This record gives C-alpha cells, structure tokens and sequence, in this order.
C-alpha cells in the first residue's frame, strides 16, 4: 500500500574557475 | 595568400586529386548552393550524426566546382576550410587575433571568389576570446549581418542546438542541412566509388562481396 | 548611441527595408495594447523559433511609419540591439557592460526609442534588467524560455506582459507567402506561382516537424526559386512540382506529393493478412475527414503498422505506448497505438479524452501537443443444457462509458481466424528466414503438409497468432540451423521441407 518517494540527488557543483590566456 | 596560411583550399585539394571521391551525396551537394543562393539564410550548415560525410559534402563541393558542375555563380570559386587552430596558434600579441581574422575576411571580399567553411562550425564560440579580446564568433556575426560572409558550417545535432541554434541572430542565418546517415545500397555505392583510394592504398584487390558485405555488416 | 548598433527597424519601415508583414494584425494590435500601458507595459513575443514573432515587431515599426499607432506611441524609433557587436571592441574587459550603458544613456537623452530584443532570456540567463526599472522594450522568447527566465523572476514579471505570437494555419501561411512573394520573386528573378504557395504551406506543415509555420513554408520558397536559378546557370515558374522536389530533398523522402492515395483498400495488405473486413471499415472513417480531432479514432497491432506506413509513410510513425508529450511535438503526425489498454486503470482517461474534445494538451512540460493529424488507436481486445459472431463491440460499451464513444469515430470489429488465413500467415513468416538463405545461395521450399502443419500448431485465438513465431523457428530454424552445421545443406541447395516430423534434403 505504502509508496516511498525516493529522492533524486541532482548534480550540482559550483561555477569553474578558468585558466587565463595572456595578451601583453 | 592570407587564406593559405590560415585555411586550407579545398577547390585547390581536389584539383590535385588529394579528397576523396564523394559518390551519392550529391542531392545535397546541390542543396548546399541551393542555399548560398538564397534571400537570408543563406549560410548552409550541414548537421548530421559523426561520420555521415559532413565534411564529406563540402569536398563533394570541391569536387563539384573543380568539375564544372556548379552552376556559373559558384563557378571556379574556391572553398577554404578555415580551422580556427591556425587563426589562434601565434597570436602572442594583442589584436593579432582580430587583424589575423579581418584580413581573412578582407581577403574574401578582395577576390569575392572564397566560399568559407567552417567545419565544426560550434567551435566558432570561444576562438581567440582571450583577455579583452573578442572571439571568433562575436567578429563574424555582424559580418554575417552585412551577408559579406556565405559561410558553411558543419555541426553534429547535438551541437548544433547546443550552440548554433540558441544564437537567435544565426537562426534567421544559418540554414541547417540535414545530412543523413545513408542506407546500406547508398553506403556500397560510396564503397564502390572508394574502391580506387583503398585498393591503392593497400595494393588489395576489394571484391564487390566485401563492400556489400561492409554496408550490410556494419 | 543607437547610430552604429542595432538596425532601426522605423527607418527601415520607411525605405521599405523591411519585409512587408501581410497578415499578423491581431498580433501588432496587442502588442500596442501593452507599450500603450502604465505597468507591464514591456511585450515578451511568446512563440516558437521561426513563428514570425520578429515579424510582429517589423510590422509594428510599418504600422509606426503608416500613422496606424497611437498618440502614445506616435513616431517612435523602435531600434534592435545587435547582441554580440557592442562587444566589436576591447577596452579591455567590461568593455560591453560599458558600451551598453553608454547605449542606454542615450536612449534616455532621447525620448521615442524602443529596443527589441529578439532573444530576452540572454540577457537574464547592465543586464539592461535595472535600466527596465523606469525604454519600453519589446521581447521575444520561446515559451520554454518564457517559463523558464522570464517569469521566473518577480522582478521581470511585474514589467514583462506576456504576448503570444501563435504559429499560423495552412491557410494563414499562405498569404503571408502571397505577401512576400514579389520579394522572392525579385530576388531571384523567376516568378512564383499561387498553386506553389499553397503546396509549400501544406507540404512545409506535412513534412517538417521541427521547423514551424511560417519560416518552413518560406524555406521551401526560398530554395525552390533558389534552385531555379541554379539549373538556368547549368520567368521559369516556381511551381508545386517545384516545391516536391525541394522537399524531396529536405525530407530525403520519394515524391508521392492525397484522396487518391486515401484510396487504399488495395493499396495495402502488404503486412495485413486477413482481417479484411475492418481494413474496408476504416477506409471511409478516415476519410470523413476529407478538425482540432484527430484524423482517426478507433477502439490488429499490424494493421496499426500498416496503417502507420500508408497514411502517414513510416512504419516508425507508430508510436505505441513526459509519455506522450514531446514525442508526437516531434512527429504529430504519427499513429498513436494504445497497447492493452484493459490493462491501465482510469487516470489515462486524460490524454485520450480532451483530445477528441480540444486536440490540445496544455501541461507542465512547456507546449501545446497538436492532435488534430493523428490517429488515435484503442488496443482493447486480442451454464447448462443445450440442444464472436459479429459482437464484440458490446463489451467496451460496458467496460467504460459511451459519453464519448460517439465522440470516437468508428468502433470496428475484427473478425474470425481462418484456417487459411494462418497458412498465409506461415509463409508471410518463412520470408523472413527464406533471405537469409538466398545470402546463403540456398532456397527453403515448403510443402503444402509442411505450411498445414506450422498453421496447426501455435495459433491460439487467446494469444492471437503470437505462438506462429516461435513455432517456425522451434520446428523450421533450430533444425536447419544444425544442417548448415552439419553441412547436409551447402551453398546452391533447393531445401524441401516435406511430411509427423520435418525432414528434408
Ligand atoms: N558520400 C560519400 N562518398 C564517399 N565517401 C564518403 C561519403 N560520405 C562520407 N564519406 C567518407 O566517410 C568518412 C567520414 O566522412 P566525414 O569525415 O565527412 O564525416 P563527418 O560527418 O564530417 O565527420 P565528423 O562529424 O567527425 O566531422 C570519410 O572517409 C569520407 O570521405
Ligand atoms: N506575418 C508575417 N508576415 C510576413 N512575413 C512573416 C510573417 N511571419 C513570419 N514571417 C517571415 O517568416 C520568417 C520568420 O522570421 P522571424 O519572424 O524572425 O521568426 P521568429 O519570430 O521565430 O524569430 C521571416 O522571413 C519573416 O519575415
Ligand atoms: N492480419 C493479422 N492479424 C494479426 N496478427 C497478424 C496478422 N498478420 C500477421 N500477424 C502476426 O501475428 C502477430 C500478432 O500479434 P501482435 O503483434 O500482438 O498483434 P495483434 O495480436 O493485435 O494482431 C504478430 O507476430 C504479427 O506479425
Ligand atoms: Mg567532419
């Protein structure tokens, strides 16, 4: 009778940091 | 030229024989300057799975013009595969990214005879975008705009709403040939016109069982 | 300043730059309504890619320029904003928060700009958002973008009033192609016929799903008088043989463009095998359409397939079954195949049932499913002394009600199994195995005994005639498989199965 809701984790992750290209 | 150093001629590579013959696929070579003749969008970017011949249709293009059957406004024009690792490699200066991409384009509207390609035309976002500098695709898009630029494009499908598509200025550009995967009896007849390369290649002999055999099998 | 980014549509209205917006009145009229207001007076031109939802605001600017507007809006210079060229230029970084604002700073110098942003949701996901604060600005989203940026946000919902710009009809597209027609015309130099424009509407609705009204039928006139000047380079009449093979060229499907075709009855049977009774029922019920319904209701998984293949050419048209949202958004024109149906309780009777009452199901996914060129197929059915015959649709009478069975449109019958009826159902099933014999260079012969027997055994009315399959491969397949193996059997070998046991040579 009883129903379990179960839960579904997203994935979820803070913005990258990104790596630089130089122009002098 | 300026297109040399940064493209790579394929209207001078099926001069000299170095593509591949693109047998089948002509109904959508055809296509493709159906589209660079049209009102707006007029750029062809052909999506499709990888490994249906995308890049195949273009050097089916190449192939086509160096034949002389194109018709006479895309007669002896030259198509340049524009890969943008040859517009960033260098560029260890400011600008040199920008100048390098507007003699490309001033070139193209110099001689007026260069169908650009730009194959993995998704690959556009984030090109030369350094440190205050702008990208490959925000220098294009407005040339785009002014339609001094008939590009063809070459995207997955995934790839293409990914990127191509979401730029709602492109939308009403960039044109989305559907370039399908080919049946079986389409795919022994791209074989059989393959037969030459692959049986020089490895000094084989390729029996027309084997090519049926290889369409049906795989 | 707007002097150098973004095209003035007003006095592009003017010169006759823009393309003439013929039709779509009802449209530029409410989008009026909302610039004309004190709050929420920003319109956000909901529609699908390609819908003519920048073509509201183009023939907003042509009614700007015609004196059609009001006295609040009166000579107003509706602008675009070029995304993407107010970065043209490096100063260095921030350089397009800081040229926009410079752009904004103006606006508010003047008095009578209105920005378009033909893609709202890129400036949410300056931002412009805060310069919203007190510039009308006139948007234009998707309703997936709509649902999920711009009301997404309470602070862009109490200024962004919704406007929908719905896709056209068949008929609607027409004279939207009428109205751009000496545009095409003159950019390609070759004349358009009306018959092209009423095919390039109804074959672009037809054949291309993911395309939407308007731009598709455009698309097909625009590359048809495109191709047209291609083949006088290798006055020439666009026409609707024109349009069918440039379509035939998008889709990659043979020409066959639709009363003649719905002239089956014949001109099918190639997977149908008997039940020939309600293949000649369900061809004037289909053509009683010849609505917001569907092309078909009817309450045999085969005749679907072959159903789904003549009306509507795939056999992969057949869907059988969010479930079915986005997958006939996809392909609406497709025949939606319910599998068992007696097996489901009442909380299906949602998506079958406004159905035949709208054709559209409005929910949380973000579109309106179009069912009205569908056909909708119900798979319901597979005490003392005494001294189907053509009653089975009593049954689902009284399983569930008939307040809408009159709203279905054929409640059909199928018939009885005939003894030969399945002998032509085994040799419908040996063609499967008999190709992959003649790669062999063999060829699998029966006997009449031989095609008796397999009809005999795995036939059973209870399970329709699924147990044939398993009964040609059990008796057939496993024995032939093991005299390859055995090498009885070569290549350039007549196989006669014969007699009871199966023998052969
Ligand atoms: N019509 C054709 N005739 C002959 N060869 C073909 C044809 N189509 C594809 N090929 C060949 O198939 C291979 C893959 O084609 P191609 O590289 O153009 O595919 P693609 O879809 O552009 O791939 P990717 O997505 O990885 O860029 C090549 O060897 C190409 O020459
Ligand atoms: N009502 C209409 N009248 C004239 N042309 C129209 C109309 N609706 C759409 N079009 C044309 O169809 C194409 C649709 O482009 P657009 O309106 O920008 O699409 P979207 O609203 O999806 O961004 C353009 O060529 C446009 O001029
Ligand atoms: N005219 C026919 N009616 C029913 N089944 C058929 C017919 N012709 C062939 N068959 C075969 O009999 C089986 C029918 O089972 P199923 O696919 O569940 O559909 P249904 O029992 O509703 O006809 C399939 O293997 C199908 O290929
Ligand atoms: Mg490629």
């Amino acid at each position: 009778m009883k129903v379990l809701i179960l839960a579904c984790l997203v994935a979820l992750a803070l913005a990258r940091e990104l790596e630089e290209l130089n122009v002098p | 030229l300026v297109l040399d150093q940064f493209g790579r001629n394929l209207t001078a590579a099926a001069m000299e024989g170095k593509l591949d013959p693109v047998i089948g696929r002509e109904k959508e070579i055809e296509r493709v300057m159906q589209v660079l003749s049209r009102r707006t969008k007029n750029n062809p970017v052909l999506i499709g799975e990888p490994g249906v011949g995308k890049t195949a249709v273009v050097e089916g293009l190449a192939q086509a013009i160096v034949h002389g059957e194109v018709p006479e406004t895309l007669k002896d024009k030259q198509l340049y595969t524009l890969d943008l690792g040859s517009l960033v490699a260098g560029s260890r200066y400011r600008g040199d990214f920008e100048e390098r991409l507007k003699k490309v384009l001033k070139e193209i509207n110099t001689r007026g005879d260069i169908i650009l390609f730009i194959d993995a035309l998704h690959t556009l976002v984030g090109a030369g975008a350094a440190e205050g500098a702008i990208d490959a695709a925000s220098i294009l898009k407005p040339k785009l705009a002014r339609g001094e630029l008939q590009t063809i494009g070459a995207t997955t499908l995934d790839e293409y709403r990914k990127y191509i598509e979401k730029d709602a200025a492109l939308e009403r550009r960039f044109q989305p040939v559907q370039v399908g995967e080919p049946t079986v009896e389409h795919t022994i007849e791209i074989l059989k016109g393959l037969r030459d390369r692959y049986e020089a290649h490895h000094r084989v002999s390729i029996t027309d069982a084997a090519m049926v055999a290889a369409a049906t099998l795989a | 300043v707007l002097d150098q980014f973004g095209r003035n549509l007003t006095a592009a209205a003017m010169e006759g730059k823009l393309d003439p917006v013929i039709g779509r009145e009802k449209e530029i009229e409410r989008v009026m309504q909302v610039l004309s207001r004190r709050t929420k007076n920003n319109p956000v031109l909901i529609g699908e890619p390609g819908v003519g939802k920048t073509a509201v605001v183009e023939g907003l600017a042509q009614a700007i320029v015609h004196g059609e507007v009001p006295e609040t809006l009166k000579d107003k210079q509706l602008y675009t904003l070029d995304l993407g060229s107010l970065v043209a230029g490096s100063r260095y970084r921030g350089d397009f928060e800081e040229r926009l604002k410079k752009v904004l700073k103006e606006i508010n110098t003047r008095g009578d700009i209105i920005l378009f942003i033909d893609a709202l949701h890129t400036l949410v996901g300056i931002d412009a958002a805060s310069i919203l604060k007190p510039l009308q600005t006139i948007g234009a989203t998707t309703l997936d973008e709509y649902r999920k940026y711009i009301e997404k946000d309470a602070a862009l919902e109490r200024r962004f009033q919704p406007v929908q710009v719905g896709e056209p009809t068949v008929e609607h597209t027409i004279e939207i192609l009428k109205g751009l027609r000496d545009r095409y015309e003159a950019h390609h130099r070759v004349s358009i016929t009306d018959a092209a424009m009423v095919a390039a509407a109804t074959l672009a609705d037809r054949y291309i799903n993911d395309r939407f009204l308007p731009d598709k039928a455009i698309d097909l006139i625009d590359e048809a008088g495109a191709r047209m000047r291609i083949r006088r380079m290798t006055v020439a009449e666009v026409d609707d043989e024109q349009i069918a093979e440039v379509l035939g060229n998008w889709t990659g499907i043979p020409v066959f463009k639709t009363t003649r075709l719905l002239r089956m009855e014949e001109e099918l049977h190639k997977r149908i095998i008997g039940q020939e009774d309600a293949v000649k029922a369900v061809s004037k019920a289909i053509r009683r359409t010849r609505p917001k319904r569907p092309s078909g209701s009817f309450i045999k998984t085969e005749l679907s397939k072959a159903l789904a293949n003549f009306l509507f050419g795939d056999d992969d048209a057949l869907i059988q079954i969010g479930q079915l949202t986005e997958k006939v958004r996809r392909k609406p024109f497709s025949v939606v195949l319910f599998d068992a149906i007696e097996k489901a309780h009442q909380e299906i009777y949602n998506s079958l049932l406004q159905v035949l009452e709208d054709g559209r199901l409005t929910d949380g996914q973000g579109r309106t499913v179009d069912f009205k060129n569908t056909v909708l197929i119900f798979t319901s059915n597979l005490l003392g002394f005494s001294k189907m015959k053509q009653k089975v649709n009593d049954e689902l009478k009284k399983h569930f009600r008939p307040e809408f069975l009159n709203r279905i449109d054929d409640i059909i019958v199928f018939h009885q199994l005939t003894r030969e009826e399945i002998i032509r159902m085994v040799d419908l099933m040996i063609s499967r195995v008999a190709g992959q014999l003649k790669s062999k260079d063999m060829a699998l012969v029966l006997t009449d005994a031989a095609k008796a027997l397999l009809a005999k055994r795995g036939f059973d009315p209870v399970l329709g005639a699924r147990p044939l399959r398993r009964t040609i491969q059990r008796e057939i397949e496993d024995q032939l498989s093991e005299k390859i193996l055995f090498e009885e059997v070569g290549p350039g070998q007549v196989v006669t199965v014969d007699v009871a046991v199966f023998t052969f040579t």
